[PDB]
């Protein structure tokens, strides 16, 4: 090998590896198998904050 | 300033008493005995212009490549001159080539530490083409083929910079041998010269043989050896200059000749030096000059008028909005003026004249004590007056104002005696400042004191009769009441009307004085006519040399008017009953005592201070820079002054681009009104005094130095550097200036602003290294984009008028020589290790002995050849199935197999190096596939093989193809056969890489010590070079420069000697 | 010569001379502020007009 | 430019063709996944920021500003701009 | 601060830079997987309704 | 088939002058500097400044206007290229509004 | 050392005399 990459191949690969992750599954408020709502009991606006 | 001393005392030797402290002890013994920018602005470095050269001037040496076979059977060893050990002007070798080596035979006293040294082509010279813009290049054997143009331009600039030298006259002799009857040979210093006596004079060697060198020497002309002309002026003295024939180079001869022409244009003489010094001294200092046949000194100091203006503009650009850059300059001028000014303070004048003031002890205000406590007469409070005087010369950049600390807090009131005295101090101090708003600030200073005592109408609500007096520092803030005096009603408010009338009537009037000389120094001042120097106050010279007290001048009139106004204010009707009768009498007595105080300062300012300033001005580290002075004309008050260094986007005219690409230059300096008032009120001369003798004694020590001459040389170097920078930038990038380009065939990248800045940095570094300069050079012209650079300056009035100065660019011998070197390189590219055209990588096997650098026309094809495929942007490659041959897309969308003649751009091959290598090298090595990779320019490295043995060159080409990289490529390897003196056998030699155009211009001679060449490439001594010796009808002073070098020319060698100025010019002490 | 120079071609008062105006202003006319050179020009022009009429 | 060589065949099966309608439905589901919170969108913006920083050829340095100023308004603007901070997230 | 400063490398070549930076990104792609998952998402939505 | 931007875009070529008022960002910076210069020039709106700081304000504003930055060039000549390259490759395709 | 004039007091530091 006589060539080294200008952008790089380690840094770009790590950045793409970090960007490849999916979006978090926001499961709060949805029913569970038995019907109870998975979640916490905080008020909605306060909990969003 | 009170420094008491405690502890660690000892004994005294004069008297054996023991003292308390060491400082008290030394006092007793005495009784017994009784940043980077500021430094560059003050002490600028001095370039080394004149440098001599004892050795012969040349840059192209002939180096052997492979040794000759002087031990051989066909020819006996007695035939060759090498056996007899006869020194020859040319090496005896089978192959000899010429290379570039600056000052390979020179001998200098000061060395430009920037040299171009090249190895013979058999070695690797790639390291000379990768210095500039190769940071991401991995291997040490390759360079990026996109910065070849920049590398070559830097190399040529270094070549010129090294070749800037002046030839030197060393000494001669006579030839006692029968060779060259009566010729006068030249000798040069060093450990030995026997080799030089043979190298310098090719036509002096004997001619016994029938070798190529011997034949050339016999064909030469006998009567062109050594000196043939001279200029002898005095018996027993060095000849001024001589003209000799010796081994030289036309290019370097022309470069040094143009350098000598520039310096000769610069040359001056002691008569002009004496005249200039006398004119600058205005007769106070008399210098002498010899009147006799001189020895033709060389003093290159006179410069044209454009470089002075350009250097002044560059200095103003360096002096931005930073006070600390120029404040030390003002302090230096102040301490220099202190050495000359005869005005000495006895600060006890005020105390003595105020002691005898009648007042009652029972009173509780004591105006005499009040004024003494307000003034606080000190001794060090005069550097402020020095700086106030010094700001007149630099009005254009520095605006000396009065610090707010001098103004009373809240403005006080007229009921307050101390505030009245503060008004007195401010009123006397203000006229001496260069601030164009002092006339309005004085009126506002008085108005703010009596708020509610009398009121006047004042424009807007924000700027009012109670607004701080120091906030009126701009022309737009001048009140209409102060403009039109009639608005102030003289019934309720007579005092303000009278003060406005006094300001409008008795304010000092501007004047001027002639300074310096333009004959040799030139006039660096701008926005004003040459040779003039403006002043705030009027200047009436005295016709007597024994000055005495007089009271008829502007400053005394101003003080009298202020005192009269205060007497009227005290003697008013609404203010009289507020004070006791005795206090009013004491105030009137003090005002009368101070009205007629006998101080010499106003007369000094009127009559002598302008003379001192005009004497100091010519020689100074920073030349004066002024703008017109206006007394009360608000319309002509300057509001801005700025400089430019670039155009906007497209317009290429500085007169059009100066408006919106300028940076304002200016900074305010704060003085102290108390010191200036004390200086005005206290001043005296020595008891006896004669101005002529005093100044003839004080000015003489100042006129023995060459700092101004060094400054002129620095200005020339700066102008040369900026012109060279803009020319070299225009070479690689498009710009507004008209310039021709010869190096377009060298591939180059698309230069950006960062690339241009890097090239500018490298050019600046090379110039500084060559001229031995450590301070900043052309640094101010690098903060922006160097692709579009221009120099201009302007200043704007209040009404809207704009006056601008756009200096013209003068010539540049450095840029001319650089362009000349590029033009010569256009034809001599081979001598610099660079080939033209492109290469062909088709396999060729034969037994013929043609050099690959000069291929036969049969083996070369181009774009116009019938039946050839040209490959461009699309290079899709399809494999083959079941024995089908793989095919690659053409430029016209046609699939073709791996066979025939192809053209590949080097960019394409770099971008697809790995994919192409695996697919193509198999067919190229064994097959009928040939590729013409087009480059335009490339370095080359030679390889010599014996033509009697098998020599396959596949390994070198394979290594080259494998090492081709998207970023870098290595040097092209060529396999060249060795020329043979006698008959030889023939062996096969596989060849892969051949050139396209002829590239054997670096070959000098083959088998130089042999009668003839039978096998291999050959060429005799080049007749086209030695034109002076081979052509009997060519005049001796003839050069054919743009095509060849000629390796032999008539060169002029000078013997001028450069002494310091004071050595030749003596002044009467 | 920043303010400008005025030449009187036809038999000057005492010989060939040039008049250089200064920064002194004329405030007799209320609405306008007139400097020295413009005042000289105005007075001379009005005198010549009166002479031409008479 | 890319290329994907292959040999002729019909047994190959590789389903990668869907409709813009299905793409839009999936996008709508992804948008509804947010539900007004920054915990699910912060990593996406952060790592796209990192990717853009690592790909972009632009190199940011306040040394240009420092050299241009070459040091009062100049000192005030330099202190306000803070050339010593090197975070451009 | 980022707007008032910024400079390219002196030896910048757009073709080389982008051809070197794109390759690691496209060598770590997942758009085919996302396309294969979107059809399942729509399938689930339709079956649910 | 498109992707909207809040800035204009031009074909990419790194040879254009850094000082170029065809570029809208550079033009915007120049006009802001000119507005500040006009605001400070007449010294009104600033009562209390005891010195004539206009000569320094105009100088520093001119320096900022004529600075050497190439970010306006980048944001309109290259940034859309990287954005369009990454956009199809993203786990969360862009959701955008006019 | 540095000494005040109105009242004879020697202050070691050069600045507190003011
Ligand atoms: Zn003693
Ligand atoms: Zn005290």
């Amino acid at each position: 090998e006589h060539y080294k990459a200008r952008p790089g191949i380690a840094s770009v690969q790590k950045a793409t590896e970090s960007a490849e992750l999916p979006m978090k599954n926001n499961d709060e408020g949805t029913p569970d198998k038995r019907g109870n709502t998975k979640g916490a009991l905080v008020n909605e606006h306060v909990e969003a904050r | 300033p009170p420094t008491a001393s405690s502890g660690h005392g000892y004994q005294c030797h004069v008297c054996s008493a023991v003292l308390f402290s060491p400082l008290d002890l030394d006092a007793h013994v005495a009784s017994h005995g009784l940043n980077r920018k500021t430094a560059q602005l003050l002490h600028a470095d001095t370039p080394r212009l004149v440098t001599w050269d004892a050795g012969l001037c040349t840059s192209f040496k002939i180096v052997p490549i492979v040794p000759a076979q002087v031990p051989q059977d066909v020819l006996a060893y007695t035939f060759f001159t090498s056996s007899y050990a006869i020194q020859s002007p040319f090496p005896e070798a089978a192959v000899s080539r010429i290379v570039v080596h600056t000052r390979w035979a020179s001998n200098v006293d000061f060395d430009r530490d920037s040299s171009v040294i090249m190895a013979p082509p058999t070695e690797n010279n790639i390291h000379l083409f990768k210095q500039l813009l190769n940071t991401e290049t991995l291997s040490v054997r390759g360079a990026n083929p996109l910065m070849f143009r920049a590398n070559v331009l830097h190399m040529l600039l270094e070549f010129v910079l090294d070749n800037l030298y002046l030839n030197r006259h060393t000494g001669f002799s006579q030839d006692h041998t029968p060779f060259t009857e009566g010729a006068n040979l030249r000798s040069l210093p060093g450990p030995d010269a026997e080799k030089w006596y043979s190298i310098m004079y090719p036509t002096r060697m004997g001619t016994p043989n029938v070798s190529k060198i011997c034949n050339f020497v016999a064909s030469c002309v006998r009567n062109r050896v050594g000196r043939f002309d001279r200029a002898q002026m005095m018996n027993g003295a060095m000849s001024e200059w001589v003209d000799v024939f010796e081994t030289s180079d036309a290019l370097t001869v022309s470069i040094r000749g143009r350098w000598m022409a520039r310096l000769a244009r610069m040359n001056i003489n002691p008569t002009e030096i004496e005249w200039a010094l006398t004119e600058c001294a205005q007769g106070y200092v008399t210098v002498t000059s010899p009147y006799a046949p001189s020895v033709n000194r060389l003093m290159p100091y006179r410069i044209s008028n454009a470089e002075r203006q350009i250097s002044q503009i560059i200095r103003v650009m360096n002096i931005g909005n930073n006070a600390t850059v120029i404040q030390p300059v003002l302090q230096d001028i102040s301490v220099l003026l202190q050495r000359i000014s005869p005005l000495q303070i006895d600060p006890t004048i005020i105390s003595n004249t105020m002691s005898t003031v009648s007042e009652s002890t029972t009173q509780t205000l004591s105006p005499a004590s009040s004024i003494l406590g307000k003034l606080r007469p000190s001794n060090s409070d005069f550097s402020s007056f020095r700086v106030a005087l010094a700001g007149w010369l630099y009005n254009g950049v520095v605006t000396t104002v009065i610090d707010d600390s001098s103004y009373p807090k809240d403005g006080g009131s007229v009921t307050s005696l101390e505030n009245l005295w503060d008004f007195f101090i401010l009123a006397l101090a203000l006229p001496l400042t260069t601030d164009p708003c002092a006339p309005v600030k004085a009126f506002m200073t008085l108005a703010n004191m009596m708020v509610g005592f009398e009121t006047i109408p004042m424009d807007n609500q924000i700027y009012t009769q109670s607004r701080r007096a120091s906030a009126f520092s701009t022309p737009h803030t001048w009140p209409r009441c102060f403009m039109n005096i009639q608005l102030i009603s003289p019934i309720d408010a007579p005092i303000l009307r009278q003060w406005a009338e006094i300001i409008h009537r008795y304010w000092p009037n501007p004047s001027q004085i002639r300074y310096g000389t333009p004959n040799v120094f030139g006039s660096a001042n701008l926005f004003t006519p040459p040779e003039v120097l403006l002043l705030p106050i009027d200047h009436q010279p005295a016709n007597v040399t024994t000055p005495t007290l007089d009271f008829t001048n502007e400053l005394t009139n101003w003080r009298a008017r202020v005192c009269e106004l205060m007497k009227n204010l005290v003697d008013n009707q609404r203010y009289q009953p507020g004070w006791t009768q005795s206090l009013v009498s004491s105030m009137r007595g003090t005002l009368g005592k101070l009205k007629l105080i006998k101080s010499m300062t106003p007369m000094y300012l009127q009559q002598l201070a302008p003379v001192e300033l005009a004497v100091i001005a010519p020689m100074l580290p920073f030349p004066p820079f002024q703008v017109p002075y206006v007394r009360l004309d608000r319309d002509r008050v300057p509001t801005m002054v700025g400089v430019t260094r670039q155009s906007r986007d497209t317009i290429t005219q500085p007169a059009l681009s100066l408006s919106t690409t300028n940076t304002t230059v200016g900074v305010p300096l704060a003085l102290d009104a108390r010191a200036i008032t004390v200086a005005l009120l206290s001043g005296k001369y020595p008891p006896d005094l004669v101005t002529n003798v005093w100044y003839a004694d004080a000015i003489y020590p100042m006129y023995a130095d060459t700092e101004v001459f060094s400054n002129l040389q620095r200005d020339v170097i700066t102008c040369e550097a900026v012109q060279t920078l803009v020319t070299l930038v225009a070479q690689i990038s498009e710009t507004q200036y008209p310039v021709d380009r010869y190096l377009d065939w060298i591939p180059s990248l698309r230069a950006s602003a960062a690339t241009a800045a890097t090239f500018a940095e490298w050019v600046n570094t090379s110039m500084k290294t060559a001229f031995d300069l450590s301070d900043m050079l052309l640094e101010p012209l690098l903060s922006g984009d160097p692709r579009m650079t221009q120099l201009a300056i302007q200043y704007q009035q209040y009404n809207g008028r704009t006056f601008n100065v756009i200096p013209e660019m003068p010539g540049s011998v450095i840029a001319d020589c650089v362009q000349l070197t590029a033009e010569v390189f256009n034809h001599e590219y081979n001598l610099f290790g660079i080939a033209r055209g492109d290469i062909i990588i088709g396999r060729v096997q034969s037994t013929h002995l043609w050099s690959p650098l000069a291929p036969p026309p049969d083996l070369v094809f181009d774009r116009d050849t019938p039946g050839v495929h040209i490959f461009g942007r699309d290079c899709r490659i399809s494999f083959g199935m079941n024995g089908a041959a793989p095919m690659i897309r053409d430029e016209t969308g046609m699939m073709v197999p791996f066979e025939g003649n192809w053209i590949f751009p080097l960019a394409l091959w770099q971008m697809n190096t790995r994919y192409f290598n695996q697919q193509f090298d198999a067919w190229i090595k064994t097959g009928e596939l040939r590729i013409r990779i087009e480059m335009g320019a490339y370095p080359y490295m030679l390889h010599y093989y014996d033509p009697r043995q098998y020599a396959n060159a596949w390994n070198l080409t394979s290594a080259w193809l494998e090492e081709i990289t998207p970023t870098s490529i290595p040097s092209v390897p060529f396999m060249v056969p060795i020329s043979s003196d006698h008959d030889i056998s023939s062996a096969p030699a596989v060849q892969y890489i051949i050139s396209t155009e002829y590239n054997d211009r670096s070959l000098f001679c083959t088998n130089s010590s042999s009668p003839q060449t039978i096998a291999g490439p050959d060429k005799h001594i080049p007749v086209e070079r030695y034109n002076i010796l081979t052509n009997p009808d060519a005049p001796p002073t003839q050069i054919q420069l743009p095509e060849v070098v000629d390796l032999y020319n008539v060169v002029t060698r000078y013997a001028y000697e450069t002494p310091p100025i004071t050595a030749v010019v003596m002044g009467v002490p | 010569s920043s303010a400008g120079v005025l030449v009187h071609y036809d038999k000057p008062t005492n010989g060939n001379h040039y008049i250089l105006g200064t920064l002194t202003q004329m405030v007799s006319a209320p609405p306008h502020i007139i400097n020295a050179t413009d005042a000289l020009l105005l007075e001379s022009c009005l005198e010549q007009f009166a002479a031409n009429v008479r």
